């Protein structure tokens, strides 16, 4: 009865907090460098464009 | 067959060793009729004959 705010009302950058396994989902910070490697079947020539 | 209004633009091209580059020519002609394509400078070649 004095626990007072669990982190998922606290956590900042809009943190969401579960349990079981405890995780604290979309963080806001940073940045999110991903990488593509892509095969050349996708591609369109640009003649054929 | 006789060829006049010819204007040509690359839309890309890589000296890559496997003729890594492709030429668009715009043309007016007389008639319909076959015609030689041939390249005047020694540091292209052109595959089509």
């Amino acid at each position: 009865k004095e626990r007072g705010a669990s982190l998922q009302h606290t956590a900042p950058f809009g943190c969401q907090i579960a349990t079981n396994p405890v995780r604290a989902m979309n963080c806001a910070v940073g940045n999110m460098p991903i990488s593509i490697d892509i095969p050349d079947a996708a591609f369109t020539r640009v003649v054929d464009a | 067959p006789s060829l006049t209004d010819m204007s040509c633009e690359v839309p890309a091209c890589t000296h890559s060793s496997d003729f890594g580059g492709v030429a668009i020519i715009k043309y007016a002609a007389s008639k319909k009729g076959k015609c030689a394509v041939h390249s005047m400078t020694n540091a292209v070649t052109i595959r089509e004959a």
